[PDB]
């Protein structure tokens, strides 16, 4: 795919037929499944098993194989009850799964992020050893491209923190480690976090010194004391017209802070200059 | 023209690394005057400071080797006349060890000082072994002389 | 040339070629400067438009800029992955909110229809017993440049809303909003016409200044002119429908179509469409010609009106025929 | 190499934390140095030409055993089998340089003895380093409100450091005064060989 030339090395990578590839994949699936049910007695073989699993997930692009490995890892994390695969060593396998973000196929990335989201929404595991070693995964999720996933991650992040502006600014400045996102503009997420400490229900309006169109009240003010009667009678059509106009006028003065604030924090994620300005 | 290659070599595409200040002209001079990415100096925002830690070091050592100190007393473990002797000991030790080691290193044709020379000096002249930093037989003439002497003895 | 000099990750062919050209040039690459340097400034020193916010852990409100995302929103909306509709919807929401903020909020008396019909009666006749004291108060504390910038921004927002009708999802919402705005602007224009009629009948030189400062509501005419000659079709149809809606609302409010052309709005529209023919871009000329055609053959303001405006219309159309370059397509000339 | 055996042995001896790699490197260097440096014939029965036929560690260990859970017990038992030369003869011989210093291929009893000795050295080193570290912390002992999302629950436990290992090694190298009683009253520098602790 990269087009690199083939060199003369005895153990050089080669190509295999599709039939042989499928046969080998089936063999690997069977071997892994049969070996994984005796995790309690692997002993000296405990580590090579995890090493081969990590290598397979890191390199291979076979969707069924990676899917099965991920399902097994999830089962270990959640439904296991006995002594674990070396306690917090499955996290070593999970860390290697972050490589899915640059594969041009968001299936595996979406599965991994769903697993992480499930991990981080659970009351049983909160402030535990398991939620302290998934910071990289959570941040990579907050950086994601799919709108729904990113919004879910940001919603959890905002739900955890406090709601005081000074508290949020202090957390951003000296509370978080941004080492994971060092190669991308990570101030958009900081601005999104900051904007969560702003009241969003109350209505808004430009100051009284700003410029707007000509109000009707000023135009009709001269007739305040004019107690006359129009020669032409008021009809049904005029009444309907004025009722609709009054409804529109009422709708005009119903702008809240959220209407303007939310689209800004959603739009800033596709332009760095606007994020800088914000 | 110029030979713009279809692909650059590995030396040109490097992702620069921090670099020190070389040249010897000096740094921080406010006069009329560079690498791509210079290295940040060292700084400390707030803390005890070296002027306190260095002075407390000797009392720390005394506490370590004295066995322990009871509550409500510390520091004054050596009288004023013994601290001076200890400091003189330290300075003399450093100077002597370095002077021996540099000559020993230069002897064997080397042009740089390595930890091996210092370790050899410390082992063979002071009986000090620091971990974590990485035979003889007779010849034929001696055997012949011993055989002759033993034969004459009987 | 100076923009292609970037490090490794950027294509090195362009960078090295640019470096070679600059080197071969010699001493002529730092001598071409004639003027001093361009710099960007601001037309006014007053504070920009803003609205108050409220931080949770504080007791005092704080002002926030009221122009922040408009440029990016318009650029993302009117310039065309599977996530595009999301961002287009966000941009449209922001634009609608900004337009509603610019137009403003008002509270009117209870019996508005009576006063509106009284205004119509005064306009049809020439009553001289109307007090316009509030419109002779001199306003000498605010900027005029700021007013012009706000007017331009409002015009841009209206143009974006008009263009947004070519996306089937957003057609209904923006169409309803535009119709409501057109009716509101007609209601404003009737009273403005009454005030203008009264003003010209008192030729004085007293030291009472002009009226207040406000955003002109006739930016809709410029938006319509710029929208009539568009590549899409729904945009042109909406541009025509807006004029038809203005005329229908005027007819409904006045009571009968006899005295409708006594307003000052139609002279302004005619002047706008006639001046649109003198610009130096072919699409503006096409828009002006189409606007004249729509006024003539789809409204029927009357006969005295056309008799009065015939000379201007003829001059404008003849100039459109004159000034079109003789190698571009012939559509504009044929329309004229 | 042997990093993981070192980690398991440290865990067995009371180091439940996560020591860094420098500690492992230092301990491996110490053990390698000692190994490379490395009834009965002299019993009373040997005085004659012809022979004739015949005929606080415990307290702490018990307390820890009583003070651990079932899962902790299983982990402790599984780690107790950690060894330097259990079914790793070739790797150990490569890491011990047998060929360069002695005739190759000794008996396996020697390998078992070496494994036992190495286990003992690691045990002693960890046990002493823990005390040194505890004393340092005890002497040393005598601002973020709200909260985050990745904050540890309580923390408080930290592993040992290279300096503690170095101090323990220095403490282990001292010899009895019986090896110096013949230098009393003189200015002779004492020099000796590495002490096999």
């Amino acid at each position: 795919a990269s087009g690199l030339r083939p060199q003369a090395d005895p153990n050089a990578p080669t190509e295999m037929k599709a039939y042989d590839l499928e046969i080998q994949t089936n063999l690997i699936l069977k071997a892994i499944e049969v070996t994984a049910m005796r995790m309690e007695i692997l002993g000296d073989n405990r580590r090579p098993f995890l090493s081969v699993l990590a290598t397979i997930v890191e390199k291979s692009l076979h969707i069924p194989l990676c899917e099965k490995i991920l399902e097994m890892v999830e089962g270990w994390v959640f439904r296991s009850e006995g002594t674990w695969p070396t306690l917090k060593e499955k996290t070593a396998v999970l860390h290697k799964m972050i490589s899915f973000e640059h594969r041009t196929d968001p299936t595996m990335l979406h599965k991994f992020l769903n697993l992480v989201l499930r991990i981080y929404e659970d009351p049983k595991i909160t402030r535990t050893e398991l939620t302290v070693r998934m910071e990289h995964a959570f941040l990579i999720g907050t950086r994601a491209q799919d709108v729904e996933m990113r919004n879910k991650f940001m919603s959890i992040f905002d739900k955890c923190l406090s709601k005081t502006a000074s508290a949020r600014l202090a957390y951003v400045i000296l509370g978080q480690n941004w080492d994971t996102l060092a190669d991308s503009y990570w101030l958009a997420q900081a601005s999104q976090l900051l904007l969560g400490a702003v009241d969003m229900n109350p209505t808004i309006q430009l100051h009284q010194d700003d410029f707007r169109t000509l109000p009707i009240s000023q135009l009709v003010a001269p007739y305040a004391k004019d107690s006359r009667e129009p020669s032409v009678m008021i009809d049904d059509k005029f009444e309907a017209f004025m009722a609709n106009h009054r409804r529109f006028l009422a709708e005009l003065g119903d702008v809240r802070a959220r209407d303007v604030l939310e689209p800004l924090m959603q739009l800033q994620h596709i332009d760095a200059n606007f994020a800088h300005e914000l | 023209k110029l030979p713009i290659p279809k692909v650059l070599h590995d030396k040109a595409i490097q992702m620069p690394q921090p670099v020190p200040n070389i040249g010897g002209a000096g740094s921080g001079r406010p006069t009329y005057t560079q690498p791509a990415l210079p290295k940040t100096p060292a700084f400390q925002l707030e803390g005890e400071g070296e002027r306190v830690l260095n002075k407390k070091k000797l009392d720390e050592l005394v506490r370590q080797v004295c066995g322990g100190t009871a509550e409500g007393q510390d520091g004054n473990m050596l009288t004023p006349e013994v601290e001076e002797s200890v400091l003189n000991m330290a300075d003399a030790f450093v100077d002597n060890v370095l002077h021996q080691a540099c000559r020993n290193a230069k002897e064997r044709g080397s042009k740089v000082l390595e930890i091996r020379d210092i370790q050899l000096v410390l082992e063979r002249v002071y009986n000090i072994r620091i971990p974590g930093y990485a035979k003889v037989q007779p010849n034929s003439n001696w055997i012949k002389k011993m055989s002759a002497v033993q034969a004459a003895k009987v | 040339l100076f923009d292609h000099l970037k490090p490794h990750p950027y294509s090195h062919f362009h960078a090295h070629t640019t470096l070679r050209i600059l080197g071969k040039l010699g001493g002529r690459n730092r001598k071409f400067m004639t003027e001093a340097l361009p710099v960007t400034f601001q037309q006014y020193v007053d504070d920009r438009a803003s609205f108050d916010l409220r931080l949770i852990g504080s007791k005092r409100d704080r002002a926030f800029p009221a122009h922040l995302g408009i440029d990016l929103a318009i650029q993302k909306l009117t310039e065309i992955r599977q996530y595009d509709p999301y961002y287009k919807r966000q941009a449209l929401n922001l634009i609608i909110a900004q337009t509603k903020l610019r137009v403003g909020f008002d509270s009117v008396p209870e019996d508005l229809p009576r006063l509106v019909r009284l205004q119509v009666e005064d306009l049809v006749k020439k009553n001289r017993d109307v007090d316009i004291s509030l419109f002779e108060v001199s306003d000498k504390e605010r900027s005029i440049a700021k007013k012009n910038e706000e007017q331009a921004l409002l015009k841009r927002l209206l143009k974006a809303l008009l263009y947004a009708e070519s996306i089937p999802e957003f057609k209904q919402e923006v169409d309803a909003l535009l119709v409501n705005l057109a009716r509101h602007f007609t209601l404003i224009e009737i009273g403005r016409s009454v005030i203008d009629m009264k003003k010209a009948y008192t030729p004085f030189d007293t030291k009472s200044g002009e009226g207040p400062l406000f955003i002109d509501n006739r930016v809709l005419s410029e938006a319509i002119l710029e929208s009539l000659a568009n590549e899409n079709l729904e945009v042109r149809e909406a541009a025509k429908r807006l004029i038809k809606e203005m005329h229908n609302a005027a007819v409904t409010v006045f009571g009968s179509p006899m005295h409708v052309p006594r307003m000052t709005f139609w002279s302004s529209l005619a002047s706008t469409f006639c001046h649109g023919c003198y610009e130096e871009e072919w699409f503006t000329k096409q828009g002006g010609a189409l606007g004249i055609q729509t006024l003539l053959t789809e409204i029927d303001l009357g006969d005295l009106w056309v008799a009065a405006k015939q000379i201007e219309f003829v001059r404008a159309l003849m100039y459109v025929v004159k000034d079109m370059p003789q190698d571009l397509p012939e559509k504009t000339r044929r329309t004229a | 190499a042997n990093w993981f055996e070192l980690c398991q042995m440290m865990y067995v001896s009371g180091e439940t934390g996560e020591p860094s790699l420098e500690t492992t490197g230092i301990i491996e260097d110490i053990v390698r140095q000692q190994v490379i440096e490395i009834g009965l014939p002299w019993e009373p029965a040997s005085f004659y030409s012809v022979e004739v036929p015949e005929r606080q560690r415990l307290r702490k260990a018990d307390e820890r055993t009583k003070a651990m859970t079932k899962e902790e017990y299983v982990t402790w038992s599984e780690f107790r089998q950690a060894s330097f030369t259990y079914r790793k003869g070739k790797r150990f011989r490569e890491w011990a340089g047998f060929g360069l210093v002695t005739d190759s291929k000794p008996s396996d009893d020697i390998i078992d003895i070496l494994g036992f000795l190495t286990f003992e050295m690691v045990q002693t080193l960890t046990e002493e380093a823990l005390k040194i570290k505890e004393q340092e912390d005890l002497h040393r002992e005598r601002l973020t409100g709200g909260g985050g999302l990745f904050d540890p629950p309580n923390e408080g436990r930290t592993p040992v450091e290279p300096r503690h290992i170095q101090e323990a090694f220095r403490r282990l190298q001292q010899r009895p005064k019986k090896a110096r009683a013949m230098l009393n009253g003189t200015k002779l520098q004492q020099r000796t060989q590495l002490k096999l602790f």
